[PDB]
RNA sequence: GGUGAAAAGAACCCCGGGAGGGGAGUGAAAUAGAGCCUGAAACCGUGGGCUUACAAGCAGUCACGGCCCCGCAAGGGGUUGU
RNA sequence: CAGUGGAGGCCCGAACCGGUGGGGGAUGCAAACCCCUCGGAUGAGCUGGGGCUAGGAGUGAAAAGCUAACCGAGCCCGGAGA
RNA sequence: GUGCAAGAGCACUCAGGCGCGCGGGAGAACCCUCGCCAAGGAACUCUGCAAGUUGGCCCCGUAACUUCGGGAGAAGGGGUGC
RNA sequence: ACCGGAGCGCUGUCUCGGCGAGGGACCCGGUGAAAUUGAACUGGCCGUGAAGAUGCGGCCUACCCGUGGCAGGACGAAAAGA
RNA sequence: GGGGAGGUUUGGCACCUCGAUGUCGGCUCGUCGCAUCCUGGGGCUGAAGAAGGUCCCAAGGGUUGGGCUGUUCGCCCAUUAAAGCGGCACGCGAGCUGGGUUCAGAACGUCGUGAGACAGUUCGGUCUCUAUCCGCCACGGGCGCAGGAGGCUUGAGGGGGGCUCUUCCUAGUACGAGAGGACCGGAAGGGACGCACCUCUGGUUUCCCAGCUGUCCCUCCAGGGGCAUAAGCUGGGUAGCCAUGUGCGGAAGGGAUAACCGCUGAAAGCAUCUAAGCGGGAAGCCCGCCCCAAGAUGAGGCCUCCCACGGCGUCAAGCCGGUAAGGACCCGGGAAGACUACCCGGUGGAUGGGCCGGGGGUGUAAGCGCCGCGAGGCGUUGAGCCGACCGGUCCCAAUCGUCCGAGGUCU
């Protein structure tokens, strides 16, 4: 009855691995929702991301995403009702895994400080229709 | 609620390092060394880790041993006799053990470290 | 009017329903029946349950290995659940499907000597202005020359922590009888690695 | 020489009670393996030793 | 966590920019307001050429906290500030043109005209 | 301010780093051992006798009782459970 | 008007002289100290050295302040065992 | 000596010179001194006491009033590395 | 650096506190004091009495000694009432 | 117009304390009263209903936050179920404050020729670290428990705890011209409070990682090094600790009752809650929940484990040197902790240091190639380093051993 971690990870039935790769660069598109008096809705929440607090199980992120007047920072949990959630434009060069400082002063200097990683795109294009080769053999 | 994390103490960061690093320094310098019991225990932990890193000889690990100690001389002695002997004795290379009396003149439990190959 | 032993495992948040749940899980453990208690011979109604079997040489003496049914000893003794009487078996979890709130009785983490500030929650004073002298002192006690004394059980500068605590009423989220897990709404006293028992609660009639 | 001030002479008996808790406690001992000496428990007697053979240097 | 004495703006065509908060309107010592909550308020300044003059003690339905309130969906969401909309003593929006995002927590307080006007329900 | 009639004021050995003791030896006396005549009172303490761990008190007094020691007996002493 | 020159119980500010506000200190480091902040900082400035004025007397950009750690009249000494 | 607009300022440090005449552990409250903090910003309080932000230098830029000297560093922003 | 009122920025002054660091406090070895002290075998309650009780009555409570810690009282010590 | 109650007002007396009883307000901790501020039970009504009015009963719980004044008080502000009154050396300075007050300075008015003065006023004004006894919060040691040792325990007797609001539905019906707007029962959400924990939320983490200037040092360069606090500055942060966070507690229900309302029923052919007889009926009362707890000297009960003089006491109680179950010392540490105690591990051993894996943090390092004169950039790469969390490991520290221990009153 040792290995307590193992136990607490055995009750982790939820195996959300069907989510793409995301890092303190950006995320972009979509999430889930509730709204209606009885469930039913899907609202699309994009934006530029922020924090990644990790527990493997609980682990959640938070996204900046800015609106009309001012912005909002939204903390999303990595493991169930978020449905597909799947990102769009990744980018990054997260020169630091802590995007608090943008919550302060950031407007045009948002972009000026948030760089991009073509690298990742190249990777996505690799895994793209090389998965067409798995639609052939191995 | 505290000491839930634990750590042998007294002094301060500056002197924590200073005492660890220098007692380690003067440790490998001579090989077998007398001191106080607690200082002894945590010291031997520290320099033990240092020697497991010494098991390799790659630049990075070496300078990093010099982050703690000093003489590249002492790092030659490190990586030329000692560190290559425990080549197949890994984890735990310190024999610190108690001693009779206590350091009279203040009443304090004694201990002593060894090479341990 | 029911019960079973256990030990503190996790505290997490299982996304049950569509609501997150702070969830204490408790390894209830296969706690075997042994020396029973009747009110004709003892004076009440309880059952003895040893926790986890780890006992050989280092046990020694009597054993309710004697009893009539053995099992040697756990590794950390046995306890008595009042109002209890099974049916001649060993027990772990199955006796509780979800939907059955239960009180959870466990030891509590220890805070050694507790300052009155972090015990009965006091002010201490001002963060300047007056004197830095008191600042975090329990203020004053009773009146002058009458009372003439201090109050027996007055909230004071003393100990807090190493205590027995019974918590009350928590939804048993689910039961894992394939192993030994009993997951309920998160709370539970003590460290993530200390003994804790389960007992059926009192609500309706 | 301030606020708290002993109001009366404490009794020699009282003295001897507060003292009744002191008592210069005795230590304990064990005999040295393969020699005749008394070292403290779990120690390495100066001249004597454990199973290894270290120190031994008393003239 | 809007507590008595807190400055905050409000997003309306109403013509009132920044109000202070008097007595959170709940428990007889509640003193802590979040989304959906209602504060008594004291207008410290506003848009002149109109109504809701500077000084008016007003009712206010809070729509934005800077310390994200929890969510049963596991998640949580905040804004960049602290804000409300000026409601009257009948409890109702004295504006007609709200500005920016507010929280669906408001629907758990069910003030639909505040929702139907919100151009970013979260 | 007082060792002793007298310096005879302690050679030798012993433990001991010395400090100081412990046999010897000095004298009537070392209970005169060196700021030592005669050393009282508080004052700290070594051992012995009596009693004390369900009890509320100016600390004693009256009586009963037990426990310990002289007394031929019968009586006396010290202590303290009520 | 432009340069120049470089006036000042001028300004910011070390040394140095002050001693505001909070804090510590309170049988103290200490019979006034220390810690953070402080006002002046070429002047009616600060100071070394040698000299002078004193007890109803001095000195005083003045408080009854200082005159040797207690000054509405020092200090010791005497009358004086008021 | 280097560095900072300059400086007997400040940081490190030359030469020189100490480690402060109890130390060893533990790592409780309350204390001393010190740092950081959500959302709120004087709601604290006799009082913004206290601490805080602001801070160097260059440039841009400055109101009522006035004895025309001042007010002025008024106030409000920009820059600073290599 | 003098005494009111206001505002702006800023902030553990506050809501309302949470954590951390060191130096004490705690244990071990060496050194080791003060004011105070009628004697102590020193409990609450309700009464009493030179009107404010451990001690006097009445009742109830209380196994014998400490250590860390808290200041109601012992009309607490200090100052032969300013 | 009368008679009382209480001892918080203004006061009469001058008994304790002048070889000293620190006189106002604020703070923190409270508590006791009930003449009740709110909540709960209700009678009377000029009580239709809602709301109110007064009087009974009843402390269990609760009794907010700001402006102005040193202020107690009091007016206002927004709230409130409600913002009670009173005592306790006008509670509380060997707990804080030191705003008020009456030290020495100075002033305005003011009286006084005056020195000075004023139940006038303005400004400034040193509040002492060591708890000896009772007391009070916690932690042990001594003996006890009329065999000995380990584990499990009954609850004698305590301590905590108790609260309250809002809409929805019954139903726009009962009441009522209308406006208004219900009782009876049920559904749901909130505030303050207590309780335990860290998963999420968020703060802390004193060396876990990254960045940065001056400087001196190795060793020239990259690379690192210490001072810049008791981390030199910043950007981050796991465990642990934490409220802002999380889950719960009050309850439900049982028993006699308070005020009050009912039945039968005489005394007294009638009537009457009463005299014997019943029933209903409070947030109160005893509970039921939470916790301490056999030093409950009354020292309880349950379960197992243990050998009979061993050599003295010859009778009647014991004495003594070693054993049996056990227990101890020391050790290894600890979500246990001032110390002590408490717990677990002690070579038959995963307790701790180290090593290896997971998780976590930081976020691509030292070096090497390539372009750029270069600052650096590009690759090397989600790399390096790894504090606590999770485990696997005898690698090294828990060796060896010592000591205590029933030898089983009596009727």
């Amino acid at each position: 009855m040792n290995r307590g971690a193992l136990i607490k990870l055995v009750e982790s039935r939820y195996v959300r691995t069907d989510l793409p790769e995301f890092r303190p660069g950006d995320t972009v598109r979509v999430s889930y929702k509730v709204k209606e008096g009885n469930r039913t809705r899907i609202q699309d929440f994009e934006g530029i991301v922020i924090r990644i607090r990790r527990n493997g199980f609980n682990t959640t992120f938070t996204v900046r995403k800015v609106s009309y007047g001012v912005g909002v920072e939204r903390i999303f949990p990595l493991h169930s009702p978020l449905i597909q959630k799947i990102d769009i434009v990744q980018r990054g060069r997260a020169r630091r895994a802590k995007l608090y400082f943008i919550r302060n002063l950031s407007d045009r200097e948002i972009r000026r400080k948030l760089r991009a990683d073509r690298k990742r795109i190249d990777q996505d294009r690799a895994a793209e229709r090389a998965a067409k080769e798995e639609a052939q053999k191995a | 609620r505290h000491l839930k994390s634990g750590r042998k103490l007294n002094r301060h960061s500056s002197h924590r390092l200073a005492l660890y690093r220098n007692q380690a320094k003067s440790l490998l310098t001579h090989g077998r060394i007398t001191t106080t019991v607690p200082k002894a225990k945590e010291l031997r932990g520290f320099v033990d880790h240092l020697i497991h890193l010494a098991k390799r000889g790659d630049l990075h690990a070496r300078r990093l041993v010099l982050r703690d100690l000093q003489d590249v001389k002492l790092v030659r002695k490190l990586f030329d006799e000692i560190a290559p002997r425990y080549r197949d004795r890994q984890g735990g290379y310190t024999r610190v053990l108690k001693l009779a009396e206590r350091r009279r003149g203040d009443g304090a439990p004694l201990a002593l470290v060894e090479l341990v190959e | 009017m029911k019960g079973i032993l256990g030990v503190k495992v996790g505290m997490t948040r299982i996304f049950r329903d569509d609501r997150a749940v702070p969830v204490t899980v408790i390894l209830a453990g296969p706690c075997p029946v042994v020396q029973r208690r009747t009110p004709e011979k003892d004076g009440y109604t309880a059952v003895q349950l040893g926790f986890l079997p780890q006992n050989p040489k280092r046990v020694n003496r009597p054993l309710k290995g004697h009893f009539a049914k053995a099992g040697v000893e756990p590794v950390r003794i046995l306890r008595e659940i009042r109002d209890f009487n099974p049916e001649g078996d060993t027990v772990t979890v199955e006796i509780f499907k979800p939907g059955e709130r239960v009180d959870v009785t466990g030891t509590s983490k220890g805070r050694g000597f507790a300052g009155v500030m972090k015990r009965w929650n006091f002010a201490g004073g001002p963060d300047s202005h007056g004197a830095h002298k008191i600042h975090r002192h329990p203020g004053s006690i009773g009146n002058r020359k009458t009372p003439g004394r201090v109050y027996k059980g007055k909230k004071m500068a003393g100990h807090y922590g190493a205590e027995r605590v019974t918590v009350m009423n928590l939804e048993v989220v689910d039961v894992i009888p394939e192993e030994n897990l009993l997951l309920v709404k998160g709370a539970v006293p003590g460290p993530n690695g200390g003994l804790v028992i389960v007992r059926e609660t009192k609500k309706a009639a | 020489a301030k606020h708290p001030v002993p109001k009366k002479k404490t009794s020699k008996a009282r003295r001897d009670a507060r003292r009744s808790h002191h008592a210069l406690t005795p230590p304990t001992l064990v005999p040295c393996p393969e020699c005749k000496a008394m070292k403290p428990p779990h120690t390495v007697c100066p001249e004597c030793g454990y199973y290894a053979g270290r120190k031994v240097l008393e003239v | 966590m809007i507590q008595p004495q807190t400055y905050l703006e409000v997003a309306d065509n109403t013509g009132a920019r920044k109000i202070m908060c008097i007595r959170v309107l709940k428990g007889s010592n509640a003193k802590y307001a979040t989304v959906g909550d209602v504060i008594v308020a004291s207008v410290k300044e506003a848009i002149p050429r109109g109504a809701v003059k500077e000084g008016d003690v007003v009712k206010a339905v809070v729509v934005r906290t800077k310390k994200e309130i929890k969510r049963p969906d596991g998640s949580a969401i905040r804004f960049d500030d602290n804000a409300a909309v000026i409601i009257n003593n009948q409890l109702e929006p004295r504006g007609t043109r709200v500005f920016g995002p507010v929280a669906r927590e408001l629907r758990e307080k069910g003030f639909m005209k505040i929702v139907s006007l919100a151009p970013e329900v979260l």
